[PDB]
RNA sequence: UCCUCCUAAAGAGUAACGGAGGAGCACGAAGGUUGGCUAAUCCUGGUCGGACAUCAGGAGGUUAGUGCAAUGGCAUAAGCC
RNA sequence: GGGUGAUUAGCUCAGCUGGGAGAGCACCUCCCUACAAGGAGGGGGUCGGCGGUUCGAUCCCGUCAUCACCCACCA
RNA sequence: ACGACCAGGGCUACACACGUGCUACAAUGGCGCAUACAAAGAGAAGCGACCUCGCGAGAGCAAGCGGACCUCAUAAAGUGCGUCGUAGUCCGGAUUGGAGUCUGCAACUCGACUCCAUGAAGUCGGAAUCGCUAGUAAUCGUGGAUCAGAAUGCCACGGUG
């Protein structure tokens, strides 16, 4: 694991150059990766959802658990907290652990792509990564394709505007460009 | 099933195996293997003996798929507005090499009800 | 598709484009070839075609240079 | 027949074929409890793609929920686990 | 004024414990020979409008638009 | 004037199906390499050898021939080895991008030839229909006309049978 302690030694400990602050203690962090995988055409029995997490554990460091749905979702028969999907939400070394397997060994479905925006917003400096499928990771023999399931990511942090998240998008070595 | 590429044939002839998933070319098909010193016989089915787990970036370091599509839309790339000759033939599902429209064209639209 | 080193234009059309910046006072040239091309010698002049119908100014720029003139008064209308 | 507000007079009952709406069955669970937990709605942003549609962030708050219409407690949750 | 029931393929119409649509006859294309006929192959749904209950509503509830039908009821 | 001189269009435009020509779906097969057995015809701004260059199309040096001379031009199926083995296939390439060749005053539209890279359909076929009586049906090869440049349509001759 190298690209976590990256984040303890290279990333903001220096801000206090660029962004005002009354502490050095508010330069901003990261909190969460909620992460999300749809089940499709699979949603009117999904006892299949404890299959696919457990192929989402299989580059996730987590142990798979399933998303209850909200406010149900179109006619499929969704009740409550109906089992939809997974999270499989990362905290801590697994944000960075995923981070250093994904466009490292899992490459062979990568789309056509050369920087995502720097200058992206939301309104508190938390940036997205579209990458739709799970792409894959070579091992010595597969026999492992055959729909490879979804993949979504949006971080979470403490950052109150869009150019102090500019300065923690540094966290990691997905190619982003100024 | 899907061990060359994205296409799905199970047991395939190696020299044309990295064909039908946007990257190779039929000779070069043929030569990524030579290059490599890669056997150019038998019909492949799985990541034995090195016969393909070694051509993985040899295919990804040039256009492939949607950087293949933008190479061979440079033809329109002054086009994607103006719609002289090839910009419209672009911009809708139409032909750029003439097409005898009044037969021959279910491959163009959709097959016959 | 082999069309090299050179601009191919005729003579009456080279008495034109040694004066083309003269084409805010000058009228458009009143062509009846399409089959003819645009090259970057020509870039400042004028340029009116038949369209089979009537003549119609074309607007010319450096970036559609090697495009004949029957791509802008269109040949065999189709779509 | 049962059951609810307003009209209905700051004790209390209360008319009208007055203003207006429901029940006639379910639940081993929503029951017993120690502990743990905490919305709706509006907005911003979506994907291979949508007749419907993801999880976050921003606003907000006894506005969600309680097996069922109706009202009011309600986080000590009596809400769910 | 009062009331009963419907609205889905061109037409007849199915499909209510509330689960993302189906047949007949036409029709369209083709075969036989030229149409009628005979045969073969094939097709696409504003499943009335707006609200409410619901996870989900053509489907349960209200209400408007529409049609056909019933009816204008004691002295 | 609807002329025909000249610069130029359209006649290769498709709301949908059939006829014609044709190839694959093959294993009684296909491809590469080797090899058996040809007829007929055209050929002086032609056919163009040997030889050179150009992945090749084609270009250059340049023999002979005007008819049993010299050139198009070693005919291909057939046979023999290898190899495929239902795999939407080495097959088959619609669509399509680039780069070269060639004619022409000019080729993009509506041309031909070549080499790369990219790639869908096709696993068998509905009511129905067609040709031959013997060197015929089958089915692969080879020429001729037209003509600046380009036929798969037209005509003509062999092989197995």
């Amino acid at each position: 694991a190298k690209l976590h302690d990256y984040y303890k030694d290279e990333v903001v400990k220096k801000l206090m150059t660029e962004f005002n602050y009354n502490s050095v203690m508010q330069v901003p962090r990261v909190e969460k990766i909620t992460l999300n995988m749809g089940v499709g055409e699979a949603i009117a029995d999904k006892k299949l959802l404890d299959n696919a997490a457990a192929d989402l554990a299989a580059i996730s460091g987590q142990k798979p658990l399933i998303t209850k749905a909200r406010k149900s979702v179109a006619g499929f028969k969704i009740r409550q907290g109906y089992p939809i999907g997974c999270k499989v939400t990362l905290r801590g070394e697994r944000m960075w652990e995923f981070f250093e397997r994904l466009i490292t060994i899992a490459v062979p479905r990568i789309r056509d792509f050369r920087g995502l925006s720097a200058k992206s917003f939301d309104g508190r400096g938390n940036y997205s990564m579209g990458v739709r499928e799970q792409i894959i990771f070579p091992e010595i023999d597969y026999d492992k394709v055959d729909r490879v399931r979804g993949l979504d990511i949006t971080i979470t942090t403490t950052a109150k505007s869009d150019e102090e998240g500019r300065a923690l998008l540094a966290a990691f070595d997905f190619p982003f460009r100024k | 099933a899907r061990i060359a590429g994205i296409n799905i044939p199970d047991h395939k002839h190696a020299v044309i195996a990295l064909t039908s998933i946007y990257g190779v070319g039929k000779t070069r098909s043929k030569a990524i293997l030579a290059a490599a010193g890669i056997a150019e016989d038998v019909k492949i089915s799985e990541l034995s003996e090195g016969q393909i787990d070694t051509l993985r970036d040899e295919v990804a370091k040039f256009v492939v798929e949607g950087d293949l599509r933008r190479e061979i839309s440079m033809s329109i790339k002054r086009l994607m507005d103006l719609g002289c000759y090839r910009g419209l033939r672009h911009r809708r599902g139409l032909p750029v090499r003439g097409q005898r429209t009044k037969t021959n064209a279910r491959t163009r639209k959709g097959p016959r009800k | 598709r082999s069309l090299k080193k050179g601009p191919f234009i005729d003579l009456h059309l080279l008495k034109k484009v040694e004066k083309a910046v003269e084409s805010g006072d000058k009228k458009p040239l009143r062509t009846w070839s399409r089959r003819s091309t645009i090259f970057p010698n020509m870039i400042g002049l004028t340029i009116a075609v038949h369209n089979g119908r009537q003549h119609v100014p074309v607007f010319v720029t450096d970036e559609m240079v090697g495009h004949k003139l029957g791509e802008f008064a269109p040949t065999r209308t189709y779509r």
